[PDB]
């Protein structure tokens, strides 16, 4: 398995920025993509960003050009920089690892809440 | 894309557009099957029966070990993202075997935790235990609630025979599963709201992770599908009815299912999928590439449709379509507005399309039905692509061509002589 | 594509009343014989049955927990289903879902399709 | 008709003429399966176990409902002879689906009586009841004779576990049947003098008439065959032995069974039939039309028989025929009147026919047998219809023809140039 | 013999040389199954239940009788070495039927002893008895240890119902076996160190020797293999990966297993064999003769290899071979010494062979593996033998040839006119 | 199902005539043919006459030109006129209904006995 | 079945000769070959000689030209003449019968022991 | 086509005697090993076994209900089977059928083919 | 072809010692993970486990019947396995077999391949 542990959630003011971080441990040489998933209250999980071991990166339509995802491989960390935080962006954010054999691993979830402004 | 309206004129009926869900990802859980039950050490009853049962287990756990060992031998840094998985072993391994080997390298980090629980599972009398990783002891519930009461009630020798029968029943059901392996079988032994999603989950193959020949244990990885509905994907069932050509019955031998993904049009091999009421749930994309003539036929160039002779009554002669009937009225007694008025189709027409605009009541072989007023049901066709399905038939017609070809070569030889 | 859209949920005073509505795009549904009904879910519990109605006959069905408090109704020309709740009680707070499904729709396993649900909060 | 005598000369042996019985009509009887057993209301024991069992039943009764609903939706006056059955629904339905739909309209008059009996079955503790329509409650005999005694003997909590195990066994046997459906399966759950007529009755498919998701009940229509012996109908088994062509082993790849109906001669697909000692019992006519060359071969124009290469030992090299032996004595050591006298067949002869007029004792590979004195066993043959069974082989030989065809076209181009 | 190195260049991977063991001889033992249990005559309980059980047995022992009688009727002096076995009966019997009939003549000398033991088995209450010839009484252990105690404990009428359930369960398990017959089934009912030899022994078919309709008994001959390892025999599995031809994926459709016996090279039909870790145990030689082009391909004349289009993902795109990778790097992202350095194969090359002399780390679709330092892994290839597997496709291309052949004939007619 | 009820059986003198009648009720729009069957004592059932919904009619060899079958559809009745009653004709006569799906339905049977003359 | 009974075993001096005999009874018309098998101590059975019903005969490499096998069919006997007995030849010798249907039947075994010389 | 034809049945006085015969076209039968025998049926009951004979060995078999009263015999050259009934009793009234069938022909399930039966009426 | 060849067996006085050796042509073996071990057979009994060694880790295993009397060792460079027997007893007389097999080689069903065995006779 892979163990994922998020950090960096909390309250944040709209229009501001926040930097989520997730640490991975396990057989990470078998992991194809690392990234982030979103659920808003009362709805299904949605993709936010993912990055391959090669650095090839993709984004959801809401994230395109708005957010950036990065890694440091020597310490097995995954980072998502939130910027221009809109009121709709408040959600529980999960980091994930996807194996070459299509297995998926989830973090515990960390909550971002954006003020009403 | 599919031209359903024209295809009716060659007896090809495309119906029931259903969506498709694919299990693009899986969530993994671990299950330890501990095959030897525990009897209270205070009495030592059942030891001889367990010895015999163990000798039976070897006939199924040793073959499992050999297969797992073969998978572990494909791959001889790791634990870093984008690192190397291992060294290629001396041998041959196909892409399927490499995927299995890579899956075992991923499960390695779990095995170091499972090996701790195995020490607790040994001495424990519990039938099902969780530490998550679930562990099950084969007959332990029956042993706790039947055999242990018995040893006081009836004595050690009388209760041993009851254990032997129970163990042998469990071996018979173990052989059906382990003698790939689906979760349905494991769930059968040890007993979201969409029923079809539950049925699909049981269809997924479990992955063996360890076979411990010392403690008689199999460790399995259970895979839970994450289902995603593919956009712009439709699966259609297609049925072909008999088509008249000079009073002989032909039909278009199209595949049982066809699929569209935008502009792509191909077949669907749904044999591994679960057919729900409105969608198909599939482990992987079932599409396959069709023959150019079949793809062109389905795109509405019906002149290209391959045709073959009707050999049996399995081919339907008529069908309901969009409130009316499409039928071969040469072999079927089609009737309009009363059982006495037979509909005649000319010998050069393949199928008759009968709509509410022409008949209020349509009788098929005496069965009278009213046509539907809200039905949406709506030239010379030459089908040159005659096709044979049976290798004998193809071989026989190939010999005639070769015989005609040798004759052609002779005309060349004599004509070359006079030239 | 069958879609169900609930409306009418919100905050309400105890003893008060609320009227839920559900609009249904049933034209794509594979059958013409079906029930429609209402379910409720507490965040830690399975979806309870609340009401069901026969779309053709109009026969209504209710569990004993709510008999005489709530009434289900339909309008086939609107493709709408309604649940009027009267004499509301604190225990009634739940997300309420409309469903189209198999008769009798007495249990959530029978639904074909689900709405997104509407929150009803009942407060003293 | 079949010319059995000449076909022996190409190693084709036609034997065992058996008649045929077809179930041209069926008598219908109705069976209600009530899947929930009743536990005595005085104690309320087993309620939790029944709830879990009900959740398992949904995984098989909801798929049955969806399939039955799909059949009922084909048809949207009736009750008069020669009246209209109904209105064609918006959709597509093949002739098979129409027959299923029409059968449900016929069963409608029975459903209004079955709906009355269902009210009595609810509260009743009886396992089998008749009102004819038969009703069965799944585990009810076991509940009456095991669980209800237990609740006094052992108390409520201990007896609940016994019911749970029984229900899970019944679910497993329900899944094998309902997860078409033959009466043999239903008869297995709930436990004229010709055994083969009994076996054929169990082969017939049952028809589902209702699936009640409220009371967990399945209504089935059981169909009892009325068997009629078809006149002038004979089914023959045919076996082909190896045929020598210049020291290479060939055989005639005829179908396993052939059928005659007066002048008609064709194959028979008896895979669904019951083979009795003297007749075949079939649900429908098994006949299929043969290739013209096979029909001509069987009619005694043995020059037309297709031939293919022997790829394995499955093809017999010798047989007993009418008191003597027909064998390929090139690869088989045929011996006459003593193990030392080998029978030599010339290289241009395909099979050797050895009769009592030529050998008193015939030895095959050392096995000595006496020929039968009352045995009735009795030219240049060229078999030009060489045939390949494997698509690779056909494709390879088709490429050679096309390659020769391109060469032929070139000779035309140059010859046209000089002309 | 197989040229494994060259075949890699067309994506054909020959691997896992395993030996073969054949059961060239069998040791025979006899088993009498006595289907009616004995209930103590002091009480006469269970008589009605046995009567019903007997009526069920007829539905499977009478069909067994009819089949055995058909075998005994093939042959109508004996008891001398090299004597005559019997007289050929009036009928037809293939070599398979003659061997079965001869086997029954050999068992005749045993039947005269088994008919004596049957008199002792009748009155005996023992479940398993040996006189060697083994005899088993169906439910007799359960009757002795359950039903006979009950008749005192609970009285005659309550215990009869317990027997009925036991007998009906036994009938259900009898139907699975008898409704050829393998020893695995018989051993399942009635409960050298190589596990695979044990598994193979159960694979052997039992031979029915008698079916006594008076005493409801089946006599079986059990055959125990004597296994002999064939010298100079190797069975190889072969896998084909995708081969690039002008950006379209082809592959060589070879059979799944091939076999060598010295100079002979052919396929192996191992479907009946048991695959051990190092050898195959087979009842008979699985070899079959290959198409001339496939045999030539495997002998290293790779220009002759037949090729067909890839229709699905079952065909692997890459494999491990001898410490390196053989892959179609057009459709597979082959990478060398780091995930960024893509290996490009030119469009005219079919597969890329990557060895440790060229890449230290090889990445397949992102999966990084180290090449093996001790790996032993090591021109224009034109594959003209295009092949289609599907009868529709062959028929379509045959129509084109016939169309071109008619055009060729016309040029002859007009050219003959001017000549 | 279909319910069939015969009438018109009884004793009759040889050379005379008798008119059997059978009433049908049920989903008769599914019935392909209605007609009459015969069993003599100690032998299997034999066909006498049948009529399709279209009125196409067939007869056993003994009936050919000797008997006539008819229907009235608005009241769902089936009639068989017996004439030139021979001594062999004494039997139990059953009316039957045959469905398009090959189901067969039987009446209770009514007995015709012909005097010895 | 076939019953086989050996005779003629015993002690013998090296370089000498011995004549084993085996009687067969049963359905011998079904027997393809009769002959002799050897086991040395601690090893598997080995073929020595066999003779077909036609008299066609074969030998193990050690037997070639050294031993001779014969039969008398009218009395169902099988004989093996041992000559030039070498020290390695001490073993248990079994006569066998092989059926056309590949069944194999074994005698009880008779022991030949050769002195050390 | 194997056909069996019984004869000899009729009305008989109690204590009297009757001899039944059965002629058999056994040439079409698929085996040469078989039994022939006699069965009787009361109109409300299953066919009882009455007698059987081994066609090759001539061994006769009887149920205990009739032992010593009735005797079965055969003539292979005539293809005939006979049942002579002596000391007839009222209980003997039944339709009697000859059959060809599987050994031992102790029960009707074993028959290959059946005759049409002959009525025997025994009257006081 | 994997072949195992034992040596060192013979006659020995009680209380004495003997050292068995086994040479193994393991290059043809289909796996690199395996145990090697020793078994003994009395002429009327099944092969008892005697010792096993992990070829990679060198962990030795023994049954309680012989713990502390016998020691198993290996030399991977020689492809050899050794069993030194000390304080020999009359009960130790048996044919001793070396095997290569599946972990733990605690029972003879686990062996891939067997040696021919060497006789050890222990005499007072
Ligand atoms: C159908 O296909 C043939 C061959 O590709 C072509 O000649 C013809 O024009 C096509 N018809 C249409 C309507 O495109
Ligand atoms: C066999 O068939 C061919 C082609 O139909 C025909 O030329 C030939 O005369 C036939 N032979 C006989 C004997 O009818
Ligand atoms: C391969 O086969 C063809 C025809 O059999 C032959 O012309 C060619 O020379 C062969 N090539 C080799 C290398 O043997």
């Amino acid at each position: 398995e892979v163990q994922l542990v998020e950090s960096g959630g909390g309250l944040v003011q709209p229009g501001g920025s926040l930097r989520l971080s997730c640490s991975a441990s396990g057989s990470l040489s078998t992991i194809k993509a690392l990234g982030w998933y979103r659920r808003a209250p009362g709805r299904e999980r949605e993709l936010v960003a993912s990055i391959t071991s090669a650095g090839e990166t993709n984004y959801a339509d809401s994230a395109k050009g708005r957010f950036t995802v990065s890694t440091d491989n020597a310490k097995n960390t995954v980072d998502l920089r939130m910027n221009s935080l809109k009121p709709e962006d408040t959600a529980v954010y999960y980091c994930y690892a996807e194996s070459f054999v299509l297995n998926i691993y989830w973090g515990q979830g960390t909550q971002v809440t954006v003020s009403s402004g | 894309q599919i031209d359903i309206t024209k295809l009716q004129h060659v007896g090809v009926l495309v119906n029931s557009p259903k969506g498709m869900k694919i299990s693009q990802n899986f969530e993994t859980r671990y299950l330890i099957l501990s095959l030897i039950p525990k009897i209270e050490d205070s009495n030592s009853c059942g030891d001889q029966q367990i010895k015999q049962y163990k000798r039976l287990l070897d006939r199924l756990i040793i073959p499992l070990y050999d297969g797992l060992r073969l998978q572990k031998d494909v791959i001889v840094t790791e634990r870093f993202f984008g690192g190397v998985i291992g060294t290629i072993a001396l041998g041959v391994a196909t892409s399927a075997q490499i995927t299995a080997a890579v899956a075992l390298v991923e499960a390695k980090q779990a095995r170091s935790d499972i090996e701790k629980l195995k020490e607790a599972i040994r001495d424990t009398n519990k039938a099902v235990q969780s530490v998550l990783i679930v562990a099950i002891k084969s007959v332990q519930d029956y042993v706790n609630k039947e055999i242990v009461p018995c040893i006081a009630r009836l004595g050690c020798e009388a209760c041993g025979l009851l254990l032997g029968l129970a163990l042998d029943q469990h071996y018979s059901e173990l052989t059906n599963i382990f003698g790939g392996i689906k979760l349905q079988g494991i769930a059968s032994l040890y007993r979201k709201y969409d029923i079809y999603d539950l049925l699909f989950t049981e269809s997924i193959k479990v992955r063996v992770i360890d076979v411990d020949l010392n403690d008689y244990s199999i460790t399995l990885q259970v895979r839970l599908p994450l289902l995603t509905r593919l956009l712009n994907t439709q699966i259609y069932k297609v049925d072909s009815i008999s088509y008249n050509i000079q009073n002989r019955e032909w039909y278009i031998p199209l595949p049982s299912h066809i699929m569209t993904k935008g502009a792509f049009l191909g077949g669907a091999d749904v044999k591994e999928c679960i057919e729900a009421f409105s969608s198909y749930i599939c482990p992987s994309d079932p599409g396959f590439v069709l023959n150019h003539e079949m793809e062109s036929c389905l795109s509405g160039n019906i002149s290209q449709c391959p045709r073959t002779t009707v050999t049996s009554d399995i081919v339907p002669r008529y069908a309901f379509v969009n409130g009316g009937v499409v039928a071969n009225c040469i072999t079927t007694t089609c009737t309009c507005n009363g059982i006495g008025n037979r509909i005649n189709q000319p010998p050069d027409q393949g199928v008759k399309i009968i709509t509410h605009k022409e008949c209020n009541t349509i009788g098929i072989n005496g069965m009278l039905f009213n046509t539907n007023k809200e039905g949406t049901l709506a030239d010379d066709i030459t089908l040159n692509n005659s096709v044979a399905l049976n290798p004998i038939d193809i071989s026989i017609e190939l010999n005639k061509a070769k015989s005609d070809l040798e004759e052609s070569k002779e005309w060349i030889r004599r004509s070359n002589q006079k030239l | 594509e069958v879609q169900l859209v609930e409306s009418g949920g919100g905050l309400v005073r105890a003893g008060g009343s609320l009227r839920l509505s559900c609009a249904a795009s049933l034209r794509d549904l594979h059958t013409r014989t079906f029930y429609m009904g209402w379910f409720r879910q507490d965040p830690g519990k399975e979806r309870e049955f609340v009401a069901a109605i026969d779309w053709n006959t109009g026969a209504a069905s209710y569990p004993d927990s709510v008999k005489g408090r709530f009434t289900i109704s339909k309008d086939n020309a609107r493709n709408a289903v309604y649940l009027q709740m009267n004499n509301l009680k604190p225990e009634d707070t739940a997300v309420y879902y409309c469903a189209v499904g198999r008769p009798p729709l007495n249990r959530p396993t029978l639904a074909y399709y689900w709405g997104q649900g509407t929150q009803v909060t009942v407060s003293s």
